[PDB]
């Protein structure tokens, strides 16, 4: 049972915005050691049946995951207003993380992030699960050797893979896709794909062949991977177990001296 | 009431899913009746025209439909049908029947109207015609809803490969087209077939794609009307078949189709009345009382049921076309 007793929930600041409600920073007594600092996810509507129904979900599929770079879900209080306990990341969100230390952090470290958050869906894709919005904004850092994948919830149109622009359809090969943007990101340190490109033309340069650049100081290995996530036909995208392996000699690689 | 239990309300919302399971779920704690229902549904995507909604309650494996009155309660209703037939076994759908003076360019001011009547007349089509209809005309609707549906994507999109794909092997073309369609002809032949018939609809937004979509559909479907086999007469009666619409309101046929007969419109009327026509036999008599004229228009249908649904559709009609939330029954 992930069941928590409110008494045992000190609710503190206020940290971000779902749509459900605020994400709140608090603490948790719980008698398991001392106070553990969680994340407090809230919901505005619990006056009503269905939007519970579904805001729990969130949690009860979290449940099912249990993951060293996905946030651990900490428990449940499910009496009005109903909240989501889970673990808080306290270096915060990682397209912040990384413009503040545009030049503190080293290539492997940007490498660590992409890899780490490769074994995050990897594991994921194991599980069936589509995550529908891999980006950096959705990725929080645990420590400086430690990122962790958030969510999970049910338009980021520079993200998105063709398929769900056009279709609609969301799969394991389009997470892919925003994976690579993701990777993107990461090594871009936090600077948002198509700045000052309108959504409507991305989706037509996109259509055109065109790509992202390669970020200046990426190791061409890697630059090669991201490509690979942008084949336009899902089915050329390597699958994640792949990716994986690969950030992994390239990290390696890059350690290596 | 007893129980109290779930009621299914089937609906023609659009709702990103699979269209057989597009249902609002209406628990205890709403309403008392019928018009409770609608009104509860149609608010939850902003309705406009709401005097044209009606819910049908139909066993599902009969052809005979229930329209159900606006007042009448939601238990006694659920206490008078479902206790009988283990209550798994009716389906509840919300429906439009009650069509303004001119339909389709009204409904164009209220998007989600116009996108229930499009799925609604969209599932009559493909479950009823669409497998014994000139095959193009399949065609040409089919692309229609593709190119309704995935409003995003530039018109020449399935021009590529992976595109195509993603409709025939992942969201499958039986969504679209009739399985005849598809089975009639070779794989690579439907293909350049789709992406060709596809190129006159390529530039049209999602309005233009509906409206476009009925002026293809209606010269082979009806759904400007309805129509019933019935009589006519308080002593002498006539067998005619019964057209109640917009353009014609209360008129009849013979057979077909020459102009048919105006006999009354739908503010003319003034009282509706049904029995059990006893006499005996289970049919069912119905009284139309008509501004000007003395003696009332008797209608005789061949059993209670479809007097009770004649009754709703002049009833729905008058509501409508005066400005009356009080039924003319
Ligand atoms: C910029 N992205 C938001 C940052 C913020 O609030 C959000 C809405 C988003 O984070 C995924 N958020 C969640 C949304 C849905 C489920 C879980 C979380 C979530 C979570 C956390 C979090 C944090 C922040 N945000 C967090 C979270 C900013 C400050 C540090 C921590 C968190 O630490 N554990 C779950």
């Amino acid at each position: 049972d992930y069941e928590i007793q409110r008494e045992r929930i000190e609710l503190g600041r206020c940290i971000g915005e779902g749509q459900f409600g605020d994400v709140h920073q608090g603490i948790y007594m719980s008698p398991e050691n001392p106070a553990l600092a969680v994340a407090i996810k809230t919901c505005k509507n619990c006056t009503s049946d269905s939007v519970r129904e579904k805001f729990l979900q969130e949690a009860l599929t979290m449940r099912q995951f249990d993951h060293p770079h996905i946030v651990k879900l900490i428990g449940v209080i499910t009496e009005n207003p109903v909240w989501i306990i889970m673990e808080l990341c306290t270096l915060g969100e990682l397209r912040s993380f990384l413009q503040v230390r545009k030049y503190s952090l080293d290539l492997a470290s940007l490498i660590l992030y992409a890899y780490q958050l490769s074994t995050a869906l990897a594991y994921l894709e194991s599980k069936r699960f589509v995550h529908r919005d891999i980006a950096a904004r959705n990725v929080l850092v645990s420590s400086n050797d430690c990122v962790k994948l958030g969510d999970f919830g049910l338009l980021p149109i520079k993200w998105m893979a063709p398929e769900s622009i056009n279709f609609r359809r969301f799969t394991s090969a389009s997470d892919v896709w925003m994976f690579g943007v993701c990777m993107w990101e990461i090594l871009m340190h936090g600077v948002k794909p198509f700045q000052g490109v309108k959504n409507n033309d991305v989706i037509g340069r996109i259509e055109n062949g065109e790509r992202l650049p390669m970020p200046p100081n990426c190791p061409p290995t890697l630059y090669s991977l991201m490509t690979k996530c942008w084949a336009y036909d899902p089915s050329r995208r390597p699958r994640f177990t792949e990716l994986k392996a690969q950030l992994s000699t390239i990290l390696e690689e890059e350690k290596l001296q | 009431g007893a129980m109290e239990r779930v009621l299914k309300v089937f609906h023609y919302f659009e709702n990103s899913s699979e269209p057989t399971t597009w249902a609002s779920i209406i628990r205890h704690g709403d309403a008392t009746d019928v018009r409770g229902i609608i009104q509860k549904i149609v608010d939850c995507h902003k309705v406009k025209n709401v005097a044209c909604y009606g819910l049908r309650l139909s066993h599902l494996q009969s052809e005979e439909v229930h329209w159900l009155h606006l007042d009448m309660g939601v238990s006694n209703v659920r206490e008078k049908f479902e206790l009988a037939h283990p209550p798994e076994e009716w389906k509840y759908e919300l429906r439009i029947r009650y069509l303004p003076k001119g339909f389709l360019n009204q409904f164009t001011e209220d998007k989600p109207t116009l996108n229930f009547f499009y799925q609604q007349v969209k599932n009559d089509y493909m479950l009823e015609i669409a497998d014994q209809v000139d095959q193009e005309i399949a065609l040409k609707l089919g692309c229609l809803e593709i190119r309704r549906s995935y409003g995003e994507m530039r018109g020449n999109a399935l021009e590529k490969k992976s595109n195509y794909e993603v409709l025939e092997k992942d969201v499958g073309l039986r969504r679209f087209f009739p399985k005849s369609l598809l089975d009639s002809v070779k794989a690579k032949t439907l293909r350049k077939l789709i992406q060709q018939t596809f190129r006159q609809f390529a530039n049209l937004n999602r309005e233009e794609s509906i409206l476009k979509f009925f002026e293809i559909l209606s010269p082979v479907y009806r759904f400007d009307k309805e129509c019933f086999k019935c009589a006519l007469g308080s002593s002498w009666i006539i067998s005619v078949e019964l057209a109640i619409g917009p353009e014609e309101g209360i008129s009849y046929l013979t057979d077909k189709g020459a102009n048919p007969t105006h006999l009354a419109d739908f503010n003319q009327v003034q009282t509706i009345q049904y029995s059990n026509s006893e006499d005996k036999d289970r049919k069912g008599m119905l009284q139309l009382k008509i501004a000007g004229a003395p003696e009332p228009l008797t209608v005789t249908a061949p059993s209670l049921t479809i007097a009770e649904n004649m009754a709703d559709l002049i009833d729905g009609y008058c509501r409508l076309v005066n400005g009356a939330t009080q039924s003319f029954i």
